[PDB]
């Protein structure tokens, strides 16, 4: 019985952990894109000046 | 005293069986009640986890 209950709560935990880490990965990818955009534009105006 | 001991041997034989019954009953009851309560709690905890 302990095995059955641990199986249910493990599946229920792992689905939440999967969805949270997936959306966090999407948001971190977008932040990386904005980060390198700002870095290269400020580097470009520094180089040009 | 020899004949009294010959009968007392048979009384001591019967008291052995009485003591065996009186001990195994208490052991079996106190074990099976806690086993049943543990079964109830386990079957509950499966549904609670669901």
């Amino acid at each position: 019985l302990k095995a059955q209950a641990l199986a249910i709560e493990t599946e229920a935990e792992l689905q939440r952990v999967q969805k949270v880490r997936e959306l966090e990965l999407v948001y971190a990818r977008a932040q990386l894109e904005l980060e390198v955009s700002k870095a290269q534009q400020l580097a470009e105006v520094e180089v040009k000046k | 005293q020899s004949e009294a001991e010959k009968a007392r041997k048979e009384l001591l034989e019967l008291e052995a069986l009485s003591m065996a019954v009186e001990s195994t009953g208490t052991a079996k009851a106190e074990a099976e009640s806690r086993a049943e309560a543990a079964r109830i709690e386990g079957e509950g905890s499966v549904l609670q986890a669901k």
